[PDB]
């Protein structure tokens, strides 16, 4: 009679629905029967449930009867009940929604319902249906009048942003939490959330101290939970215990590389965690002053906690910029306060950053992160970065130096950033923009601020410079720069700077130019003067470069110049000194008979060197560069020979020395290709025309 | 113009010494002309530092005797005692750093620098009306100017350094500094030629480093002179002192305020010297004053007494007192809500709540009072938690206080008969005097 009982129950529910008393409360008893029956489509009939005090007494009975309801929900969590989930969920929703209006002491029933809800929280996304159900469940529950268990419930209602398909439902629910489901002006939920967040921010010292991707769960809970309190965090920030615990936590998480437009370090080996962390620090745009101040503190505190705080500050200001949207009835910050904060942080960064190999790359990390911070400051504060140009120009420009890849790369990026944010168009062009600042700054630095290595800033501004149309102003300072390590001329960091600026001016005048004449004159003058030093081949390099550039209209300067120069060289030259020979080859640009006699004396001296390859090829190329009319040097070369062979000054020098028929060198000894010796032919042929 | 060659000739003569007559003549002549200032600027430093070095570090203790007719050391000093303003101090410091020997001119170097300070210590401040320069230069100049004390015995610290620094090591030097900032302040005040704030700005940058390392010498020995020099119809004095306390470098802004309120005489004079806007114009100062209110406590019985006193005094025309009241009460409700700070800060914010509760008389006594009363009582109920009665104690006393100054009619009187005699209101540790304080 299973079909008989089935049809009986079905037609009974049908007759109910066709038709619809105190004793009707005993109705719920059959609902108890309906709660654990054969359950084809059982619970349907229960839907006949629904100045309503009658409804209120029915709800009293139903509060007594929700025991079997929660039992069946847990059974669905254990037994199949793969579709009755939504049924019982909506049943509980309707029931618990039917009573919170007034005259509801119900504290005992309240605690019982809180126990039941804590039990029911054991359901989380069995399929699309279970998640979809729990969504509306939390929606209706948290929207009720007042309770105290929702501290747990609301928690999972925020961490529900991790599903596969229903994420839009959770998002639109959080959207709905704008004026009705509020953090708002209901202190109870707020303080319960604060109490939660406190233990949260006390755990992360340990939570991320374990395996990966489980920490993401906790950090995601964190980021969502903050996203709840869009505004109204100053109501929980203000407590000193909160800020202390949160700061001390975050200091240890961030302390394995980073990139440009934040990534953490040791024991955080996954990158999406780092993106979520920089999104959660960026989450703070409630108040600025408190945050920036309490973190500047942590920077000033010690050494091992610095880089973390720097990255923090970068994330904080970038968050203060503004790219998603939260509860949109609140207010935003002000540009002028941004100006104050950026001025402060930039001044501290610049003044603090100008200088155990572990500690050395540590300082490298420090300067790199500070440069990146300047870059982010430019990026966020794009427009109003104009009142404080120079404050950012000078530090990194002088820092644009030794470390090309890392340091100078981040530098270049920061400068093109301030360009594209302020319209400065290829940072080289920024030198062609306001420059007198740089001129006077470098000048007064080298003039008063002597004892400090301001060596490479001039290199960056003159060798990597733009067009030299500004050197006519720089000239005197250049001249001063020339006199710089030439008046006292007793300082290692000044003589090295003199050699540096020499190489730089040589390169610039080489490219930029083709005034400059006398510039190169005094340049070579001072260079040759200092050439008498020890291990200063830079003098030879600068000499070669200048001399190459100084041979356009060098009427008499070059003459006595090279005279005294080769004098001192012969005094000194007696392994890369052939570069001066290259300079001599550069001297071969416009050399004369004076250089001929000089090279004659040079060959006479080099004759002392034996007839003994690297050095053989060096001397070979040196002879072959110009070969300034060798007559006695002809015989010297005459008394394997690729250069002396390729000489080809005449058809009588090596040809006579080509009667060997030997083993090895003879193969190349008889390698004459063309004769072209018909001079007398045409000479006499002149007698066949006229 | 041609003097530059003489300059060369000077350093020539200076580098070709033993020619007593020639060097005496050239040095006295150069002193004679120690309107174009450009070459006088190159002379002012670029000849000043070379002659200084080669005449102090290069010459042996026999130049003074080459021509002992009471003029050689005279011109030596008169080069370094006056003349060009800035570079003198700079090269002096740089040398005494580099020139660190047992004694060659060391004692005489100290005599030189001291005798310079003693007479005309301004020498830079008054000539601060400058256009602009490089920032690391400012850095070195100010840091030296304010660390001179510790910088001195580093190079030579011993019995001789002790007798050098047994009269003025601290406790006199910063006294000088304070005296000098006094003089230059009053000078730029009575000037009234062109409003500089440049000397003001520079001496404020001074006050910065001074406060951040020097702890408390200048506070009284500045404010009492400031009190005096402001108490009259001191238009220029008051305005310049305002602009001085204002543009203090925001980097610290905290030691300045901490000291300025700590040793100050009373609320009235503190309110007179700072300025009505200095707390309502520089938002960093908002943050300082009200973080001292909320976050920390230093002495707080007379200290925060005076601090909140000045808060109210300044708020004689600022409708900011109600906002700070609301925020204070909200923080009280949160700290009573959340796992709380230790008892010190608890008593601290308590006393703060009382003193700010002093001022009243306005509408809106409907809802703020409701939230405060309800939150406080609901917390104090369970606050003891069989854990530490003092915390509970705290609440109940402010109960009376809030009862006194929430709606003084009806139920509070019942409190006066129920929660004032049989409610543990017997201890006299710090209950009676703050209770009386509650009466404003």
């Amino acid at each position: 009679x299973x079909x008989x009982x089935x049809x009986x129950x079905x037609x009974x529910x049908x007759x109910x629905x066709x038709x619809x008393x105190x004793x009707x409360x005993x109705x719920x008893x059959x609902x108890x029967x309906x709660x654990x029956x054969x359950x084809x489509x059982x619970x349907x009939x229960x839907x006949x449930x629904x100045v309503s005090s009658l409804k209120i007494f029915y709800k009293t009975v139903s509060f007594i009867m929700a025991d079997e309801q929660l039992k069946r929900i847990s059974k669905v969590q254990a037994k199949p009940a793969v579709e009755h989930r939504v049924a019982e969920l909506m049943v509980y929703r309707e029931a618990d929604w039917v009573k919170k209006t007034g005259d509801k002491l119900t504290i005992l029933i309240k605690k019982i319902i809180e126990c039941v809800s804590v039990h029911p929280h054991w359901k989380v996304r069995l399929e699309l249906v279970e998640l979809v159900e729990d969504l509306l469940l939390k929606c209706s529950q948290s929207l009720v009048e007042c309770a105290g268990p929702l501290l747990k419930a609301l928690v999972g209602l925020v961490n529900d942003e991790s599903p596969e398909i229903q994420a839009q439902c959770n998002k639109v629910l959080r959207h709905f939490a704008d004026q009705k489901v509020v953090v708002g002006n209901k202190a109870l939920a707020d303080i319960l959330s604060e109490s939660l967040h406190s233990l949260a921010t006390s755990l992360p010292r340990l939570m991320n101290s374990q395996d990966d991707q489980g920490k993401f769960s906790t950090l995601s809970l964190l980021l969502g939970y903050l996203k709840l309190l869009g505004p109204k965090i100053n109501f929980v920030l203000n407590s000193v215990a909160h800020l202390q615990r949160l700061s001390k936590a975050l200091i240890q998480v961030l302390e394995s590389d980073d990139l440009n437009a934040y990534f953490r370090f040791f024991t955080d080996e996954r990158i999406f965690m780092l993106l979520r962390q920089v999104c959660q620090l960026l989450g703070y745009y409630g108040n600025l002053y408190l945050l920036v101040d309490h973190f500047m503190e942590l920077y000033h505190q010690s050494v091992v906690y610095r880089k973390q705080a720097a990255m923090i500050l970068n994330e904080l200001v970038t968050g203060a910029a503004g790219v998603e949207d939260l509860h949109e009835k609140h207010i935003k910050t002000n540009p002028e306060e941004l100006r104050e904060i950026v001025t402060s942080i930039l001044e501290e960064y610049t003044s603090q950053e100008n200088w155990t190999i572990c500690s050395m790359n540590s300082n490298i990390w420090q300067i790199c992160i500070q440069l990146e911070g300047i870059g982010q400051f430019a990026y966020a504060l794009g427009k109003d970065f104009c009142l404080l140009l120079m404050s950012a120009l000078y530090p990194v420009l002088e820092k644009a130096g030794d470390q090309t890849l890392l340091i100078s790369q981040v530098a270049t990026s920061t400068m093109m950033d301030v360009c594209r944010a302020c319209g400065y168009d290829s940072l080289q062009h920024l030198i062609n923009q306001n420059s007198d600042y740089l001129v006077n700054g470098i000048s007064l630095n080298l003039r008063h601020l002597a004892l400090h290595p301001h060596t490479p800033k001039v290199l960056e501004v003159m060798l990597r410079n733009s067009d030299a149309n500004l050197l006519p102003l720089v000239a005197d300072v250049v001249q001063d720069v020339l006199a710089t390590l030439d008046q006292f001329y007793d300082k290692r960091a000044a003589s090295f700077v003199s050699v540096l600026h020499a190489l730089m001016a040589a390169l610039a005048q080489w490219f930029p130019d083709t005034x400059x004449x006398x510039x190169x004159x005094x340049x070579x003058x001072x260079x040759x003067x200092x050439x008498x030093x020890x291990x200063x081949x830079x003098x030879x390099x600068x000499x070669x470069x200048x001399x190459x550039x100084x041979x356009x209209x060098x009427x008499x300067x070059x003459x006595x110049x090279x005279x005294x120069x080769x004098x001192x060289x012969x005094x000194x030259x007696x392994x890369x000194x052939x570069x001066x020979x290259x300079x001599x080859x550069x001297x071969x640009x416009x050399x004369x008979x004076x250089x001929x006699x000089x090279x004659x004396x040079x060959x006479x001296x080099x004759x002392x060197x034996x007839x003994x390859x690297x050095x053989x090829x060096x001397x070979x190329x040196x002879x072959x560069x110009x070969x300034x009319x060798x007559x006695x040097x002809x015989x010297x070369x005459x008394x394997x020979x690729x250069x002396x062979x390729x000489x080809x000054x005449x058809x009588x020098x090596x040809x006579x020395x080509x009667x060997x028929x030997x083993x090895x060198x003879x193969x190349x000894x008889x390698x004459x290709x063309x004769x072209x010796x018909x001079x007398x032919x045409x000479x006499x042929x002149x007698x066949x025309x006229x | 113009s041609e003097v530059r060659l003489a300059v060369r000739e000077a350093i020539h003569a200076l580098s070709s010494s033993e020619d007593g007559g020639h060097i005496f003549c050239t040095l006295e002549s150069l002193k004679r002309y120690l309107a174009l200032p450009r070459e006088k600027e190159e002379f002012a430093s670029a000849h000043f530092s070379p002659v200084l070095r080669c005449l102090a570090s290069r010459l042996s203790p026999a130049w003074l005797e080459l021509l002992p007719h009471g003029r050689l050391e005279e011109l030596w000093a008169s080069f370094f005692l006056e003349g060009p303003a800035d570079q003198a101090f700079l090269v002096l410091m740089e040398t005494i750093e580099g020139a660190a020997g047992p004694s060659f001119r060391l004692m005489k170097m100290a005599r030189l620098l001291a005798r310079f300070l003693r007479e005309g210590r301004l020498a830079v401040l008054m000539e601060a009306q400058c256009r602009q320069q490089t920032q690391p230069g400012f850095i070195l100049l100010r840091e030296t100017l304010l660390g001179k004390v510790v910088a001195l015995p580093d190079h030579l610290g011993n019995r001789l350094q002790q007798e050098n620094l047994a009269e003025f090591f601290p406790q006199n030097y910063f006294r000088l500094l304070g005296e000098e900032v006094v003089r230059v302040l009053q000078a730029v005040v009575d000037s009234l030629q062109g409003g500089l704030d440049s000397s003001v700005s520079f001496v404020s940058q001074v006050l910065g480093k001074a406060c951040v390392h020097g702890r408390q010498q200048e506070i009284l020995g500045v404010l009492v002179p400031r009190l005096a020099a402001l108490t009259q119809g001191s238009y220029l004095h008051q305005r310049v002192c305002w602009r001085l306390v204002e543009q203090v470098p925001d980097r610290a802004m905290e030691a300045v305020l901490t000291g300025l309120v700590e040793a100050a005489l009373g609320p009235e004079v503190l309110s007179r010297l700072l300025g009505n806007l200095v707390v309502k114009n520089k938002k960093a100062q908002f943050v300082m004053t009200q973080k001292l209110l909320f976050l920390q406590s230093r002495l707080t019985t007379p200290m925060l007494q005076s601090l909140l006193g000045h808060l109210a005094m300044d708020s004689q025309r600022r409708p900011l007192l109600l906002q700070v009241l609301k925020e204070l009460l909200e923080t009280w409700g949160s700290s009573s809500a959340i796992r709380h700070t230790p008892l010190p800060q608890q008593r601290h914010v308590s006393k703060a709540v009382l003193i700010c509760l002093a001022q009243l008389g306005e509408p809106e006594l409907r809802d703020s009072r409701d939230e405060l009363l309800a939150s406080m009582m609901a917390g104090v109920k369970c606050r003891l938690d069989s854990s530490l009665p003092p915390v509970r104690r705290l609440g109940m006393i402010v109960a009376e206080v809030v009862s006194a100054r929430i709606h003084p009619e009806g139920p509070p009187l019942k409190f006066q008969y129920e929660e004032d005699e049989l409610s543990l209101e017997l201890l006299a540790l710090a209950s009676p005097q703050p209770a009386g304080d509650g009466a404003s």
